[PDB]
């Protein structure tokens, strides 16, 4: 196969900012209507308030970030972890990442941990290939059309490289 | 040891010796292993020099500042002469102050014990944490601001009216 | 637009010294110019060239004086690519080939009795021995610094 | 527009150094000598020196340099001259 039970965290991590990542854009994602390639920010909003540039939105809500994320990290590390659902196990029941600390140096085996469903996991990766599709066309195709009994398959036109941009 | 490795904010849980079993530094290096002239340094300096700096008044009702004051030094001395000095200002001045200054802590040169730390055993507020350990957050509280006191030192730290410059930079000029 | 070294769209070189650099090739007249081949040192080619023209353009790289591209990437404006945009993949096209350059080698003392065990490649390649190569760094790059480096083998 | 001290403050600072040192203690360290003939390094030896040389005559050195430059140097050129004739021609403060 490949390898050992190194990231799935790394990976899952990613898949946790993943779904509600393509829920972000999931907004473009027009309910019925409202999209494009975005500027503005969920609803509302108006304090004083969150703002550009000298100021950025940026900075501010992502410096004290650092501290929220170095915890996990060091909490990775030195486990650390709640009790424990994402390093690591307690309910209800995932994909197991199953080894501990150390190997023949390395492989005293290595990936016996398949066996099951569909399941939980899942939905985790379904937003990269989302992904993969939604940012491809969205500088290439930047609207994001479903449309049966019209023209789909059919088409209608034609759009593909050097135009110009 | 980089990272994605390391090290042990993560509690132990926690301390500890005992514990619960833990290390966690690696009881007890140093970047000097012996150890000093710049060290605890960093520390009683900027709890004392930001005490002196309390005094520029936000003046809602007037000050300035004394009777003599210097005006901004340059020329209002002394008026002398006797004579006459410097003019004043330049070297002249800017020299009693220092040798003056540079003479009280290195007569106190002379140090080895009494008392030289822990150091094998025992078998300044005496044992003191408060105190001494605020030494840290009273000089980059100073620095922190003097970034932006040698950034942009517009006019008056009146600060936060607009946002927290936060401006951003970017890290760069250009990201 | 920086240092000279103009986007080249004011034309005054290269675009000119072209127009006609690529255009006495085109006096090739001095054939017969219908259908040939036997010939079309004029008619074709400047479709590559001319009617590439005003299209070459297109994005600058500041051609310069001698009215030439000067091309430059440092890491200033759009350009942080004219050879960066297309720098990084060499560096990622090479030493993956480096893995497989590894892999194929750490199998030459794997099934044992080796070296020549590399003339005789044993079709080294195609997939995961090189079909790694896609995926190594920043995901797995530190292939390098743990168990294989140390070194650390055996 | 240029104070020339810093330097020419410093250009002194410690000329006046080794005027310095060692009226008696017999002849002005060590003992004297070194000299000619060669004693010292890769003859043999080629080892092993300390230094608290400094700390004695500092609290001492930094009266002389850092005023008589203002009574030598920066100190007129003096009256005084005399003697006299008057007196080197007498001079004026050279200005
Ligand atoms: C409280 C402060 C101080 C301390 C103790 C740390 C500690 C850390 N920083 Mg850090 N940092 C600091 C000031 C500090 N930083 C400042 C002032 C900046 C602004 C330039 C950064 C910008 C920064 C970045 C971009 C990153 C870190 C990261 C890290 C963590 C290392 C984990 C890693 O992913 O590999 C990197 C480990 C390092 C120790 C950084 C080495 C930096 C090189 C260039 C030297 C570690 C906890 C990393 C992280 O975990 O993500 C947030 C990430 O790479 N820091
Ligand atoms: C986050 C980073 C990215 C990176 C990695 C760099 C890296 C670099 N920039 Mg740069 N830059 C960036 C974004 C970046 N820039 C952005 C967004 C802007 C705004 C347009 C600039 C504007 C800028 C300017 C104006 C200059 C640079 C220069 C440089 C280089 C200094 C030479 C050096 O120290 O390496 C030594 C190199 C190596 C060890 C290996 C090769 C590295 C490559 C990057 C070259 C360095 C290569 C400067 C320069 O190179 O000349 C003084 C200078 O010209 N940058
Ligand atoms: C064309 C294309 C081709 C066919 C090559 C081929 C090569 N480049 Mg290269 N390169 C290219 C574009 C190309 N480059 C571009 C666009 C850049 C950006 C400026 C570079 C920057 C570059 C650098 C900095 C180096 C090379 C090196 C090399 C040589 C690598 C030797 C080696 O061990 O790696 C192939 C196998 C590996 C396992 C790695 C090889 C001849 C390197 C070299 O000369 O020795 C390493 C190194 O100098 N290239
Ligand atoms: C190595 C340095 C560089 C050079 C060649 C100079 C040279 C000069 N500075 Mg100057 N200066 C500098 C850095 C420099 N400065 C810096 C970083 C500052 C910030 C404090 C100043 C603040 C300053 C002031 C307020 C004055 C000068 C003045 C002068 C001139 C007076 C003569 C003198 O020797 O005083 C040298 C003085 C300094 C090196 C700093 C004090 C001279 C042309 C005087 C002037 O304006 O010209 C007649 C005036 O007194 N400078
Ligand atoms: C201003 C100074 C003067 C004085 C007091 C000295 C003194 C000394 N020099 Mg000397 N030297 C001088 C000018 C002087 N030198 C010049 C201008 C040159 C270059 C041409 C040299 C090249 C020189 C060398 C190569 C050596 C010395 C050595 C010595 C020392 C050993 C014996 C001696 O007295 O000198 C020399 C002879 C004398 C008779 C001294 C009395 C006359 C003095 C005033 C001259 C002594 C401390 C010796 C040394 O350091 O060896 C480890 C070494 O041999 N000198
Ligand atoms: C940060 C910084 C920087 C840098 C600089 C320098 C230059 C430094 C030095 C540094 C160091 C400290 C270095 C070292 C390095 C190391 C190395 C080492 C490199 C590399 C490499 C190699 C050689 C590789 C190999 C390989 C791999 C690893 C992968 C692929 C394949 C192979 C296996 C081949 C800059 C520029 C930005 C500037 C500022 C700061």
């Amino acid at each position: 196969p490949e390898n050992l039970r190194w990231f799935v965290q790394a990976e899952l991590v990613n898949g946790r900012w993943a779904m509600l990542g393509v829920a972000g854009m999931l907004l473009p994602e027009v309910f019925t209507s409202i999209g494009i390639i975005n500027v503005p920010k969920w609803y509302a909003a108006g304090k004083e308030e969150y703002f550009a540039s000298s100021s950025t939105l940026f900075v501010i809500e992502f410096i004290l970030s650092h501290y929220v994320e170095i915890r996990r990290w060091q909490d990775i590390k030195n486990p650390g972890s709640v009790n424990q659902d994402p390093i690591f196990k307690q309910y209800s029941l995932p994909a197991g990442e199953v080894g501990y600390p150390g190997g023949i140096f390395n492989p005293l085996n290595f990936a016996p941990t398949l066996e099951a469903k569909e399941k939980e996991i899942a939905n985790g990766r379904l937003a990269m290939l989302a992904f993969l599709g939604f940012i491809i066309q969205h500088n290439v195709t930047g609207k994001g059309p479903f449309d049966n009994l019209l023209q789909h398959i059919s088409d209608p036109w034609h759009n593909t490289i050097v135009q110009t941009l | 040891m980089p990272g994605e490795p390391r090290p042990a904010y993560l509690d132990g849980s926690a301390p500890g010796d005992f514990g619960f079993d833990p290390l966690g530094l690696g009881e007890v290096p140093a970047n000097l292993e012996r150890y000093k002239e710049s060290e605890l340094i960093h520390c009683r300096w900027a709890m004392l020099a930001v005490p002196g700096i309390l005094v520029p008044e936000a003046l809602g009702y007037g000050n300035w500042v004394k009777a003599q004051e210097w005006a901004a030094l340059p020329g209002g001395q002394a008026t002398y002469l006797g004579n006459p000095v410097p003019w004043g200002t330049l070297p002249t001045i800017l020299a009693i102050e220092f040798l003056a200054i540079a003479f009280v802590e290195h007569q106190r040169s002379m140090e080895k014990d009494p008392e030289k730390k822990k150091y094998p055993g025992g078998a300044l507020e005496e044992l003191k944490v408060k105190e001494i350990k605020n030494g840290r957050l009273a000089l980059l509280a100073f620095v922190g601001f003097c970034v932006q006191q040698s950034a942009y030192p517009g006019t008056g730290p009146l600060e936060n009216l607009a946002t927290h410059l936060a401006d951003p930079w970017h890290n760069n000029i250009g990201d | 637009d920086i240092a000279g070294l103009t986007p080249c769209k004011e034309s005054k070189q290269f675009a000119k010294r072209e127009k006609q650099a690529l255009k006495k090739l085109q006096a090739s007249l001095k054939l017969y110019a219908d259908d040939s081949a036997p010939a079309l040192a004029i008619k074709a080619t400047m479709e590559k060239t001319k009617k590439r023209f005003d299209n070459y353009g297109k994005y600058g790289l500041l051609c310069g004086s001698d009215g030439l591209p000067h091309l430059i990437v440092s890491g200033d404006q759009r350009h942080w690519g004219e050879f960066i945009t297309p720098g990084i993949l060499f560096l990622y096209i090479a030493g993956w080939i480096g893995w497989v350059g590894r892999s194929y080698l750490i199998a030459i003392r794997d099934e044992k009795k080796p070296t020549q065990k590399e003339i005789i490649i044993d079709v080294p390649l195609a997939s995961s021995l090189l079909f790694r190569g896609f995926s190594w760094p920043v995901a797995a790059y530190r292939e390098l610094l743990n168990g294989e480096l140390v070194d650390n083998n055996f | 527009p240029s104070l020339v001290i810093s330097l020419s403050t410093g250009l002194s600072l410690f000329l006046g150094r080794f005027v310095f040192f060692n009226f008696q203690r017999e002849n002005m360290a060590k003992q004297v000598p070194e000299q000619n003939g060669m004693s010292h390094f890769e003859a043999g030896d080629t080892r092993a020196k300390e230094y608290v040389s400094l700390l004695k005559s500092n609290d001492p050195v930094g009266f002389n340099i850092v005023d008589v430059l203002a009574w030598g140097s920066i100190g007129h050129i003096v009256a005084y001259y005399i003697l006299a004739t008057a007196s080197n021609g007498y001079d004026p403060s050279f200005f």
